[PDB]
């Protein structure tokens, strides 16, 4: 993979409490990017989470730098805590469609945990097996 | 049970005359003009997985640089949107022993043919005009279903798909529309997937062998004609339409269709500048009052035309600002009320 | 859209009250889809709905030729009535990942309507606009 | 945040056509006539 720096939403980021992604991909246009040609993305989470519950992994998308009101594009569910090891996948291959003006990660935790990190981006193309 | 299968007996005899040849001349009460299939420009979809096109949705905001101060540098924002294709194809066994026996062998099967390609072309056109795949899945996207809302309260020129519908009335069961599509490469074309030959296919089989399910056997010649295109306006900017044309409202003259034409030539805003060839589709109904807009009898309030004695008969309306106006079978009269984008 | 049959989940399917797809792919073998190549696929309504209050088409997949083994490689969610809609792409533009033996296309609505339909099924190229 | 200073992937990824190729025939659908600089005189200062 040759995952980059800019379109890349977390970088090893722990979350290990409720938290949020950090940069915020902003685009000025609503170009809702999903269509036509594809491209690929990952939400992989990248070493493993000791004591969460449930990992919620929302890719909430909204009008404003602040996401007074969010949009939803692709939602994981309560993934329990077993599968939370290094390449667990949380969303779909490709760039959905509905990315209206802002997009950020939220990760809704059920209580908190000790370890945990992901590697929310968009990638050039995916690594498969 | 039936017997609509194929060509029989009694259709080649009703296709015979009192001479007893195969008769050169069938009125076709159910052909139809159909321009559009000959002003269209048919282009390969060489670019895999359907062919593709890249709007621009954005560009930089550049910046008064004074001295020995730095410019932030910024990027063309563009977007892509992507079109399909979708086929049709019908077929047409005629139990070669029969068509041997009838004299005119050329004559009978080139009667079929035709009759073939003009319900073809018939279902070609409509599908063009009003095909919508979110609700018939296969076939492929037709110039209505991409326009079916129009911007109440227009803004100038943030063009949108919504931005290109004037609307007047309509909100009944007499509903039409009017058309503005420019036949160019780089405006709107018909993909022919890749590989596959361009336009309205013909394939003459010849003779086959057609095994039944009980043992029988028979020969059969078999026809097939085929047909696949997508229209992919790739610039919605070169195409303006106008909805909610009530028919009653519009013989009645109560609508006024020339300032609605007027709105359009101007929200089209392009062929008033750049581009290719240009066309404008409209029923008989709705050049029959353009016709009557033109030349006109005690029509309802005022016109604004005064004519010579000489000049009350009228032509044909014709091109229109240079755009030649083309009647097609396919615009039906009973569209649906476009609405509002809200 | 160039549909097919042989490939096709269910061919203009009635939604009105609880049921699956006409049609349970079978691939011979349960080997994998969704990886590779993207496999362009559209579980959306085609005709409009009625009371009924949601609709949940889940594309459930199983090692079993009949489904005792659910397994949701992708969801629509809950969608409410409102935006049962003609042209409604209800799940995810590519084929998710994980594909078995076998898959079904499952329709779990709240209520039941008096009218709703949906053409679902794997396309050559999947058409937007 | 950002994302929309330089010329990121995304915008690469979607400026070429399915064979993999960049594309030559973009559509501009945002292009505006204005004659004003075309018609418009202009010289240089060459003063103080």
């Amino acid at each position: 993979m040759i995952m980059d720096k800019e379109n890349t939403f977390s970088y090893k980021q722990a979350i290990t409490g409720t938290a949020v992604s950090t940069n915020v991909i902003d685009l000025g246009v609503s170009r809702d990017i999903g269509k036509g040609v594809p491209v690929p993305i990952i939400i992989q989470v990248v070493e493993d989470f000791a004591d969460a519950t449930s990992l919620t992994a929302t890719l909430q998308t909204s009008e404003t730098e602040n996401f007074s009101s969010a949009t939803t594009l692709a939602t994981s569910g309560a993934v329990p805590v077993a599968d939370l090891t290094a390449g667990k996948q949380l969303a779909v291959q490709y760039m959905p469609l509905g990315t209206q003006r802002y997009l950020r990660v939220n990760y809704t935790v059920s209580g908190t945990a000790t370890a945990g990190a992901v590697t929310a981006g968009v990638v050039m193309s995916h690594q498969q097996n | 049970t039936l017997g609509n299968t194929y060509l029989t007996l009694a259709d080649v005899q009703k296709q015979k005359d009192g001479k007893g040849n195969v008769t050169s001349e069938i009125i076709e009460m159910l052909a139809e003009t159909n321009p559009i299939l000959e002003d269209m420009v048919v282009m390969e979809c060489n670019d895999g997985t359907g062919h593709l096109t890249t709007i621009r949705t954005g560009l930089p905001q550049a910046t008064w640089r004074r001295l020995y101060e730095g410019v932030q540098p910024a990027k063309s924002t563009t977007r892509q949107i992507k079109d399909s294709t979708g086929t049709l194809e019908a077929w047409s066994e005629v139990d070669e022993k029969l068509v041997k026996l009838s004299k005119d062998k050329q004559q009978l099967m080139l009667n079929e043919a035709a009759a073939f390609l003009e319900g073809m072309n018939q279902t070609m056109a409509s599908t063009l005009f009003y095909g919508n795949t979110a609700t018939d899945a296969v076939k492929f996207m037709g110039l209505a279903p991409r326009f079916n809302a129009y911007r109440a309260a227009r803004n100038l020129k943030p063009v949108d798909t919504a931005d290109q519908v004037i609307d007047a009335g309509g909100t009944g069961s007499d509903l039409t529309s009017i058309w503005m599509v420019v036949w160019g490469d780089r405006t709107a074309h018909g993909l022919y997937p890749e590989g596959t030959s361009a336009g309205l296919q013909r394939e003459y089989l010849g003779a086959e062998t057609k095994e039944l399910g009980d043992g029988g056997v028979y020969r059969v010649v078999r026809e097939k004609f085929e047909w696949d295109l997508g229209l992919t306006v790739r610039d919605f900017r070169y195409v303006v339409r106008i909805a909610n044309i009530d028919v009653s409202d519009l013989q009645a003259g109560t609508i006024d269709i020339y300032a609605l034409l007027r709105k359009a030539y101007y929200r089209l805003e392009n062929r008033v500048i750049t581009g290719g060839r240009a066309a404008l589709y409209c029923n008989a109904d709705v050049t029959e009052a353009m016709d009557a807009a033109a030349t006109p009898t005690s029509s309802t309030t005022a016109s604004y035309v005064r004519l010579t004695p000489m000049q009350v008969d009228g032509k044909e309306v014709m091109m229109y600002r240079g755009i030649p106006v083309r009647e097609c079978d396919a615009i039906l009269s009973t569209e649906t009320a476009v609405p509002s984008v809200a």
